[PDB]
């Protein structure tokens, strides 16, 4: 596509949250950097309205699948990049089981020379002393696979995953990932075969940062074609 | 420190006579960013040969990992940059080395469609 040439270097990126989970408001800003060449991702997360009242990994999938690596075998298969600049709409309901559930819509685009993803988040029906409003996930993150298939009828793609959130206790806390993405633009976008994203993520903390944060490097790589 | 963020910039942009200069003037060859991404990794991902030579003749780790436990010769299995894991292995790179998923180079290349180099890791062991 057109899109794919947007993201041959490194292409800075916004990431603009506002959420409100249980009535607990708040917001979230992130800066870095895209490498889609190689699948990478580097972004700082700041909550700039105080102590998030989530835990940091409950919200990794919500703050930009445009920076995976689709292999040269692969390159007709990428919506994401396709729809580029106009950008896409990405909807999820994310339910987290034996509790609530985060609704997002999240709008993906080109701001001057910038991707930013700008995202609301409702979430609702979580219990007060479960794993997410009590704090009980670690902080860490698994490694899924992102299935993807074409809504041809609807010029876009739904996607569908589990994400393995580890529990102290040795648990893990299970998040299905209901999502659809729309093109913003009228322009042809790639509808691909049925393929799956491999997705690696790793959280940290910014020894200087005072404020509630995370650090995260991902590297996704699409798969599931040969 | 400013110099390390520096040298990461001219790796990851191929400027090796920027690479050449900051070190010279006493960049730290192991600098790394918050996600533990260190000038070797840059310049093997990217495959700038010449910038993966000074920077390994200069004492860069060959080993460094970044949060991913990703090495320099995973990196380059991305791509597939024959020329930069010839180099890597000669100075010491562990081939079979995994990230915290357990993932090797060999893995990396087979996702890639990277066969041949492939082939080449399987053969290293
Ligand atoms: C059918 C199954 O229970 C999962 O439900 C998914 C669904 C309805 O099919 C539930 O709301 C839709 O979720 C995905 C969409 C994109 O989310 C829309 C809005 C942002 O919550
Ligand atoms: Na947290």
């Amino acid at each position: 596509s057109k899109g794919e040439e947007l993201f041959t270097g490194v292409v800075p990126i916004l990431v603009e949250l506002d959420g409100d989970v249980n009535g607990h408001k708040f917001s979230v800003s992130g800066e870095g950097e895209g490498d889609a060449t190689y699948g990478k991702l580097t972004l700082k997360f700041i909550c700039t309205t105080g102590k998030l009242p989530v835990p940091w990994p409950t919200l990794v999938t919500t703050l930009v699948q445009c920076f995976s690596r689709y292999p040269d075998h692969m390159k007709q298969h990428d919506f994401f990049k396709s729809a580029m600049p106009e950008g896409y709409v990405q909807e999820r309901t994310i339910f987290f089981k034996d509790d609530g559930n985060y609704k997002t819509r999240a709008e993906v685009k080109f701001e001057g020379d910038t991707l930013v993803n700008r995202i609301e988040l409702k979430g609702i029906d979580f219990k007060e002393d479960g794993n997410i409003l009590g704090h009980k996930l670690e902080y860490n993150y698994n490694s899924h696979n992102v299935y993807i298939m074409a809504d041809k009828q609807k010029n876009g793609i739904k996607v569908n995953f589990k994400i393995r959130h580890n529990i102290e206790d040795g648990s893990v806390q299970l998040a299905d990932h209901y999502q659809q993405n729309t093109p913003i633009g009228d322009g042809p976008v790639l509808l691909p075969d049925n393929h799956y994203l491999s997705t690696q993520s790793a959280l940290s903390k910014d020894p200087n940062e005072k404020r509630d944060h995370m650090v995260l490097l991902e590297f996704v790589t699409a798969a599931g074609i040969t | 420190s400013d110099l390390g963020k520096k040298l990461l910039e001219a790796a990851r942009a191929g400027q090796d006579d920027e690479v050449r200069i900051l070190m010279a003037n006493g960049a730290d060859v192991n600098a790394d960013d918050m996600f533990g991404i260190t000038p070797l990794h840059l310049a093997a991902m990217v495959g700038h040969l010449e910038i993966v030579e000074v920077l390994l003749k200069h004492g860069a780790d060959v080993n460094a990992t970044d949060l991913l436990g990703h090495t320099p010769l995973h990196l380059a299995a991305i791509i597939g940059h024959l020329e930069i894991v010839e180099v890597l292995l000669k100075h010491g790179a562990d081939v079979n080395a995994q990230d915290k998923f357990g993932k090797t180079a060999f893995d990396i290349s087979i996702d890639n469609g990277n066969e041949d180099l492939a082939e080449i890791l399987q053969k290293l062991n």
